[PDB]
C-alpha cells in the first residue's frame, strides 16, 4: 500500500520468478503477483486520485468547464500513471 | 502501452459528446461519435456474449459500475443508445473478469 | 490565402523543374504539394494530419538520395586511392626493372 | 457566429418549423431487404503503409520534428488494421457469433413480432430490503 | 491481303493488333504492367527509414502492381481442371480426345 | 548420361519454333512455307538515310573498326505479309538482334573518351530491339506516373503518345530516327501547354468587327466558330 | 537427371512456338505445340489444385514470376491459352513450394 | 557464394550426414542443406547467368536470332549447370 511495500512486493515477485523459471511462473507465483498488483494499485490511486476525480467531474459536466478544455484532464492522469509505473516496476 | 485505459477514456468522451450533440440537435456529430466508439475491440467483442449470459455477483458488479458511470436509463426504443450501453457493459465485464472490481471504500 | 497559393505554385514549379519523371521523389513531392493545395485554407495544425502521408514518403526518398550521395563519394574515394597505390607500386617495380635492365 | 435555425424567426418558427432529427438511418432512401455481403477476410498482408508509415513517423518523432498527433494517427491506423484480423478471428472462431453471422430477417416479420409489449422498464426494489425487513 | 504496316502505325498496332487464332485482350493491353523499379524503390525507402541491408531483404516483397489475373481461372475452374485431367490422360488431346471439355469451355466463354 | 533429354520436345515432336526452323529441319508443318529473311535484314550496320546528306546510304563512321555493310530496310515488300504482328513488322526497318557495329574495347579509357565526346552509349550499341510487351510495359508505367503527376492536364496523353512513339521506334538504338517520328507529338504538347496556360490565366484579345466579305457568297452559310 | 529444368525450357520453347504459329496462322503447328506441352507431369498436376487455392505471399510470388516470363494478358475466351497459362503457373508454384523464389536483386 | 565456401558447405553437409545417419539426416541436417544449396546456387548463377540471360533473350525474340538457331542456346546452359554440379557436389 506504501511505495516501499510495493517495491518489496515486486522484488518478491521477481526473485520468486527467477526461482521458478520462465515456464511455470504464471502457475507458481499467482498470490505474490496479486499482492504486488494490489499494492501498486493502492499507490496509483493515492498518487493519481485527484486527476481521476477531476476527469470524473469533467465527464459529469460534459467537459464544459475551464479545466476540462483541451486534453490536460486526460494527459495529467496518464502522466501520473506512467510515472508511478516507471517508479514501481523497474 | 495502456490500451484498456485509453479506450475507456475515449469511450467516456464519446458518450459525453453523444449526449451533448443530442441536446444540441447535431445528427452529424452524434453519428460521428457513434462511429468512433471502438467497435473493433476483440476483447470486448469476445466478452459481449459472456456478459449477455452472466448472472449473479459479476452481473451485479458490472451493473453497479455502469450505473455509476451512466445512471440515466436509455430509451428502450433507440438501438444506438442500447448498443453503446451494451458495448460499455461488455468492456466493464472484460475488465472485471480479468481483474475484479473492488467497489467498497472499506478495504485492506 | 492568395499568397499561400502563390507559394505552393512556386514550390511546384521549382520542384518540377528540378526533378524529372524518372526521379523517384517526384511523385511524393507532387503529392505533398497537391495536399498543400487541398489544405491551403487551413492552419498548420490541421494541415499536418492531411499532409503527413505524403511528407513521410518524401522525407524517406530524400534521405535515401542523401545516403546514396554519401556512399558514392566514399566508394569513389576508396577506389581512387586503391588505384593510385597500385599505380605507385607498379611505378617502383618499373624503376627496379629499369635498374636491372641490360643492353644498349 | 451562430447559424440561426430560423433567420426569419417570427415568420419561419411558426409555420414550417424544424423537426427533431432521426439518426438511426437516413430515412430518405429505400430499405435494404438483404444484409451486407461478408467482406473478404483480412490478414497482415495489408498493413504495409500503416506499419511502415508508423515506423517512419515514430523515427521522426524520435528526432523531434514530427509531433505526437502524427504518432497517434499512424499508430491508431495500424492498430485498426490489426484489429480487423483479430476481429475476423474472433468472429470465425467463437461459436456465439456463428448464429449472428448468418442472421436474416425481413421487415414484415419485424412488424409482425410482438416483443414490443415486454419492453417496459422494471421497478427498483424497496429500500427496506437493505435492512432486511 | 495482309498489307504492310508502316512505322507510323506501330503505336496503333501495339494496342489494336490484327486478328489471330490466339489473340490477346486488347481491352487489357493498357493494363499489363511489370515494374523494374519496385525493389529498388522499396530498398531506397527502407534505407531512408533507417534499416540495414539484411532487414531490407527480409522486408522485401514482390510487386502487386502487375498484370491482373485471368478471371477464367476462377470462373471456369472445374472445367479447366477436367480438361487438364483429360489432356494428362489422353496425351495432350491428340486426335480430338478433349473436344468435349474444350467445346464446353468455349461455349461458356463465348456464348455465340 | 545424356545432356538435355527432356528439353527438346521441338525435336522429338516435330514442332518448329519458326518457319525458318521448319524449312531447315524439313518438318513441313507450315502450310505457307517460308520466305527467308535475307542477311542484309537479319544483321547490318547503322547507315545514313536522308537525301540531304552526301554520305547517304553509307555506314556510320565510328572511332573503332566496324563492318560497313548496312542494314537494308524492306523497300519492295511482297503484297501478302501474312504475319502483320510487331515481331514481323519490326524486321522491315530494324534488325531484331541489334546492329553489328558494337565495340570490344581494349581499354577503359577509350570507352571513357568515346562517351565523353558523344560517340558511344551501350544503350545504343550493345542492345537488341525491344519486344512489344516490353514497349507496352514501359508505356503503361509512364502513363501511370504521368497520371499521378497530374490528372487535370490536357497535354497528358500527348506526352504519353510521344513516349509511346519513341519506344515503338526503338529510340534507344535509333534516337535521331525516332525523334524524326515523335517531334510532332512534342510540338502538339508544346501547343497544349500554352493552350492550358491561357485558360488558367485568362488571356484573350480584342477581335475586330466582321469583314464586309466574310462570306464569299450571300447565299452561303457562315458557320459560326468560337 | 535435370527433369525440372528440361521441362521448364521445353515449356518455354513450346510457348514461343505457339506464339509464332499463331502470328503466322498455322493451326497444325500450334496444335502440335499444345499437344507436346508436358501435360503428363504428375508434380504439376498435383500442384494445380494447390495453386488454384493458394493465397497471399506464395500467390504473389508466382504471379510475379509468371508476369516476368509471360506478361501479356491472354484472351479470357481462349481455353487453350488459359490452360497453358494455368499449367505454367502450376509448374512455377511447384518449383516455389519445393524451393521458394528469391526475386530481389538485394540478397545475402 | 564462392566455390570455396560452397565446397566447405557441402563438406559440412556430408560429415554431419555421416554423423547423423541414413535415417534421421533429412530431419537433423536441414539448415546445413539449405546453406549448401544456396551457396551452390550462387555459384551456378554467377557462372551460368550469361547463358540463362541469352536463353531469356532468345525466348523473348521467339528464337528468331542467329545465336538462337539450333540447340546451342540450351546445350550451353545445360553444360554449364552440369559442369558446376560435377565441380561442387562430388
Amino acid at each position: 500500500m506504501s511505495v516501499f511495500e510495493a517495491r518489496s512486493s515486486f522484488l518478491d515477485l521477481e526473485q520468486c520468478a527467477r526461482a521458478a523459471g520462465p515456464q511455470r511462473w504464471e502457475a507458481e507465483c499467482q498470490g505474490v503477483r496479486q499482492r504486488a498488483l494490489q499494492a501498486a494499485a493502492d499507490v496509483m490511486s493515492r498518487e493519481c486520485g485527484a486527476y481521476g476525480d477531476s476527469f470524473f467531474q469533467c465527464y459529469r459536466h460534459g467537459f464544459r468547464l475551464e479545466a476540462c478544455q483541451g486534453e490536460k484532464a486526460t494527459m495529467q492522469l496518464l502522466r501520473c500513471q506512467r510515472m508511478v509505473a516507471d517508479r514501481l516496476v523497474p | 502501452s495502456s490500451p484498456h485505459m485509453d479506450r475507456l477514456l475515449g469511450d467516456l468522451k464519446l458518450l459525453a459528446a453523444y449526449d451533448s450533440a443530442a441536446g444540441w440537435q447535431e445528427p452529424k456529430a452524434m453519428e460521428s461519435a457513434f462511429q468512433s466508439l471502438s467497435w473493433d475491440d476483440a476483447d470486448v467483442l469476445k466478452a459481449l456474449p459472456q456478459y449477455l449470459n452472466c448472472r449473479g455477483e459479476q452481473k451485479r458488479r458490472v451493473d453497479f459500475a455502469y450505473a455509476a458511470l451512466c445512471p440515466r436509463p436509455v430509451d428502450e426504443k433507440d438501438p444506438k443508445q442500447t448498443l453503446m450501453s451494451l458495448w460499455m457493459k461488455a468492456r466493464l465485464f472484460s475488465y472485471d473478469q480479468k481483474h475484479p472490481f473492488v467497489l467498497s471504500p472499506f478495504a485492506a | 490565402v492568395d499568397a499561400r497559393e502563390m507559394k505552393v505554385d512556386m514550390y511546384e514549379k521549382l520542384f518540377k523543374q528540378a526533378a524529372d519523371l524518372e526521379n523517384p521523389c517526384r511523385m511524393p513531392g507532387v503529392a505533398y504539394l497537391r495536399c498543400l493545395r487541398d489544405t491551403l485554407t487551413e492552419t498548420q495544425s490541421a494541415r499536418r494530419s492531411s499532409c503527413l502521408n505524403a511528407f513521410s514518403s518524401f522525407d524517406a526518398c530524400r534521405t535515401g538520395l542523401l545516403k546514396q550521395q554519401s556512399a558514392a563519394v566514399e566508394n569513389s574515394l576508396v577506389r581512387q586511392n586503391m588505384a593510385d597505390v597500385r599505380a605507385k607500386a607498379l611505378f617502383e617495380r618499373r624503376a627496379v626493372l629499369l635498374d636491372l635492365v641490360e643492353g644498349k | 457566429v451562430r447559424n440561426q435555425r430560423y433567420p426569419a424567426s417570427p415568420v419561419q418558427e411558426i409555420f414550417l418549423p424544424e423537426p427533431v432529427p432521426f439518426v438511426q438511418f437516413d430515412q430518405t432512401a429505400p430499405s435494404p431487404n438483404s444484409p451486407p455481403a461478408p467482406l473478404p477476410s483480412p490478414s497482415l498482408s495489408q498493413c504495409e503503409e500503416q506499419k511502415d508509415r508508423y515506423r517512419d513517423i515514430s523515427s521522426m518523432f524520435h528526432r523531434g520534428v514530427a509531433g505526437a498527433e502524427q504518432v497517434r494517427e499512424a499508430y491508431n491506423s495500424m492498430a485498426k488494421c490489426f484489429r480487423r484480423v483479430s476481429v475476423a478471428e474472433v468472429l470465425e472462431s467463437d461459436p456465439a457469433f456463428r448464429q449472428a453471422r448468418n442472421f436474416t430477417m425481413d421487415l414484415k416479420q419485424a412488424e409482425d413480432d410482438q416483443r414490443y409489449k415486454q419492453l417496459q422498464y422494471g421497478r427498483v426494489p424497496s429500500i427496506l430490503t437493505k435492512y432486511h425487513l | 491481303a495482309a498489307s504492310t504496316i508502316p512505322i507510323s502505325q506501330w503505336p496503333s498496332l501495339l494496342y489494336a493488333p490484327p486478328s489471330s487464332p490466339a489473340n490477346p485482350a486488347v481491352e487489357a493491353l493498357p493494363e499489363m504492367q511489370f515494374d523494374d523499379l519496385h525493389y529498388p524503390r522499396q530498398m531506397l525507402l527502407c534505407r531512408g527509414a533507417g534499416y540495414s541491408l539484411e532487414q531490407c531483404n527480409r522486408m522485401a516483397q514482390p510487386d502487386a502492381r502487375v498484370t491482373p489475373e485471368n478471371p477464367a481461372e476462377k470462373l471456369l475452374k472445374e472445367e479447366a481442371v477436367a480438361a487438364i485431367a483429360c489432356l494428362s490422360q489422353r496425351e495432350g488431346g491428340k486426335d480430338e480426345q478433349c473436344r468435349y471439355y474444350i467445346e464446353r469451355m468455349y461455349k461458356l466463354a463465348n456464348k455465340e | 548420361s545424356i545432356l538435355g533429354a527432356e528439353a527438346f520436345p521441338e525435336l522429338l515432336s516435330k514442332v518448329p519454333l519458326n518457319p525458318q526452323m521448319d524449312e531447315d529441319k524439313h518438318f513441313n508443318k507450315y502450310k505457307w512455307g517460308n520466305e527467308p529473311i535475307p542477311v542484309n535484314r537479319r544483321t547490318g550496320s547503322r547507315m545514313n538515310s536522308s537525301i540531304y546528306d552526301n554520305r547517304n546510304h553509307e555506314a556510320v563512321r565510328h572511332p573503332w573498326s566496324t563492318d560497313a555493310r548496312t542494314f537494308h530496310p524492306n523497300d519492295n515488300p511482297e503484297a501478302d505479309r501474312i504475319n502483320t504482328q510487331y515481331s514481323n513488322m519490326v524486321s522491315d526497318s530494324f534488325p531484331e538482334g541489334g546492329f553489328s557495329d558494337a565495340p570490344r574495347f581494349s581499354s577503359n579509357w577509350e570507352r571513357l573518351l568515346a562517351y565523353h565526346h558523344g560517340l558511344y552509349s551501350p544503350e545504343k550499341f550493345n542492345s537488341t530491339t525491344k519486344t512489344a510487351d516490353e514497349i507496352r510495359l514501359a508505356v503503361n508505367d509512364f502513363a501511370a506516373k504521368v497520371h499521378a503527376d497530374d490528372p487535370k492536364n490536357a497535354c497528358k496523353y500527348l506526352m504519353i503518345e510521344e513516349f509511346k512513339c519513341l519506344q515503338s521506334a526503338q529510340a534507344r538504338i535509333d534516337p535521331q530516327g525516332a525523334a524524326t517520328k515523335c517531334v510532332k507529338w512534342f510540338n502538339e504538347w508544346r501547343q497544349c501547354a500554352w493552350d492550358q496556360e491561357k485558360m488558367v490565366k485568362g488571356y484573350n484579345y480584342i477581335e475586330d468587327r466582321r469583314a464586309r466579305k466574310h462570306k464569299p457568297y450571300i447565299g452561303a452559310p457562315d458557320l459560326q466558330y468560337s
